[PDB]
Protein backbone atom coordinates (compact mmCIF):
# COMPACT_ATOMS: atom_id res chain seq x y z
CA UNK A 1 0.00 0.00 0.00
CA UNK A 2 2.67 2.36 0.63
CA UNK A 3 4.80 1.45 -2.93
CA UNK A 4 1.19 2.02 -4.49
CA UNK A 5 0.84 5.39 -2.57
CA UNK A 6 4.09 6.78 -3.15
CA UNK A 7 3.68 6.21 -6.63
CA UNK A 8 0.39 8.28 -7.04
CA UNK A 9 2.53 10.96 -5.11
CA UNK A 10 5.19 10.80 -8.05
CA UNK A 11 2.56 10.73 -10.32
CA UNK A 12 0.61 13.89 -8.40
CA UNK A 13 4.42 15.40 -8.42
CA UNK A 14 4.80 14.97 -12.26
CA UNK A 15 1.18 16.68 -12.57
CA UNK A 16 2.47 19.28 -10.55
CA UNK A 17 5.35 20.23 -12.66
CA UNK A 18 2.86 20.34 -15.70
CA UNK A 19 0.31 22.75 -13.89
CA UNK A 20 3.29 24.96 -13.03
CA UNK A 21 4.50 24.50 -16.86
CA UNK A 22 0.84 25.89 -17.66
CA UNK A 23 1.36 28.32 -15.19
CA UNK A 24 4.73 29.44 -16.29
CA UNK A 25 2.84 29.81 -19.81
CA UNK A 26 0.18 31.83 -18.57
CA UNK A 27 2.68 34.20 -17.03
CA UNK A 28 4.66 34.52 -20.21
CA UNK A 29 1.16 35.25 -21.79
CA UNK A 30 0.64 38.09 -18.80
CA UNK A 31 4.48 39.67 -20.13
CA UNK A 32 4.12 39.80 -23.60
CA UNK A 33 0.24 41.76 -22.36
CA UNK A 34 2.57 43.51 -19.81
CA UNK A 35 5.18 44.95 -23.00
CA UNK A 36 2.72 45.53 -25.52
CA UNK A 37 1.07 47.92 -22.50
CA UNK A 38 4.43 49.48 -21.95
CA UNK A 39 5.31 49.84 -25.57
CA UNK A 40 1.29 51.64 -25.34
CA UNK A 41 2.26 53.66 -22.80
CA UNK A 42 5.69 54.45 -24.09
CA UNK A 43 4.15 55.99 -27.62
CA UNK A 44 1.42 57.71 -25.74
CA UNK A 45 4.47 59.52 -23.19
CA UNK A 46 6.05 60.45 -26.76
CA UNK A 47 2.69 62.25 -27.78
CA UNK A 48 2.51 63.70 -24.08
CA UNK B 1 -27.02 45.90 -32.73
CA UNK B 2 -23.90 44.44 -34.76
CA UNK B 3 -23.94 40.73 -35.68
CA UNK B 4 -25.64 38.57 -32.94
CA UNK B 5 -23.72 39.28 -30.55
CA UNK B 6 -20.32 41.53 -29.06
CA UNK B 7 -17.94 42.16 -31.13
CA UNK B 8 -14.58 40.27 -30.59
CA UNK B 9 -11.83 42.35 -28.29
CA UNK B 10 -8.16 41.81 -27.59
CA UNK B 11 -7.28 41.16 -24.20
CA UNK B 12 -5.45 44.56 -24.11
CA UNK B 13 -6.66 46.31 -27.10
CA UNK B 14 -5.78 49.70 -25.56
CA UNK B 15 -4.65 52.26 -28.40
CA UNK B 16 -4.44 55.25 -26.34
CA UNK B 17 -4.21 57.68 -29.93
CA UNK B 18 -6.17 60.30 -28.78
CA UNK B 19 -3.54 63.04 -30.36
CA UNK B 20 -5.79 65.57 -30.96
CA UNK B 21 -9.20 66.27 -29.04
CA UNK B 22 -11.45 68.58 -31.03
CA UNK B 23 -10.22 71.97 -31.26
CA UNK B 24 -7.79 71.89 -34.47
CA UNK B 25 -9.07 74.37 -37.22
CA UNK B 26 -7.18 77.15 -36.56
CA UNK B 27 -3.25 76.52 -36.15
CA UNK B 28 -1.34 77.57 -33.98
CA UNK B 29 2.49 77.92 -34.89
CA UNK B 30 0.97 81.02 -37.86
CA UNK B 31 -0.13 82.54 -34.35
CA UNK B 32 2.57 82.34 -32.22
CA UNK B 33 4.45 83.99 -34.83
CA UNK B 34 1.55 86.33 -34.99
CA UNK B 35 2.34 86.44 -31.36
CA UNK B 36 5.97 86.95 -31.03
CA UNK B 37 5.60 89.78 -34.39
CA UNK B 38 3.07 91.47 -31.26
CA UNK B 39 5.69 91.56 -28.79
CA UNK B 40 8.17 92.44 -31.26
CA UNK B 41 6.31 95.47 -32.51
CA UNK B 42 5.63 96.19 -29.15
CA UNK B 43 9.20 96.73 -28.24
CA UNK B 44 9.43 98.40 -31.16
CA UNK B 45 6.77 101.37 -29.92
CA UNK B 46 8.63 101.44 -26.76
CA UNK B 47 11.54 102.59 -29.26
CA UNK B 48 10.84 106.36 -29.91
CA UNK B 49 9.19 107.12 -33.29
CA UNK B 50 9.38 110.55 -35.03
CA UNK B 51 10.52 113.92 -33.72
Amino acid sequence: QLKEDINSRQSKIQKYKDDTIYYEDKKKVYLENIKKIEVNVAALKEGI
Amino acid sequence: DEEIVKTPRKLVNYVPLKIFNLGDSFDDTITTTVAKLQDLKKEILDSPRSN
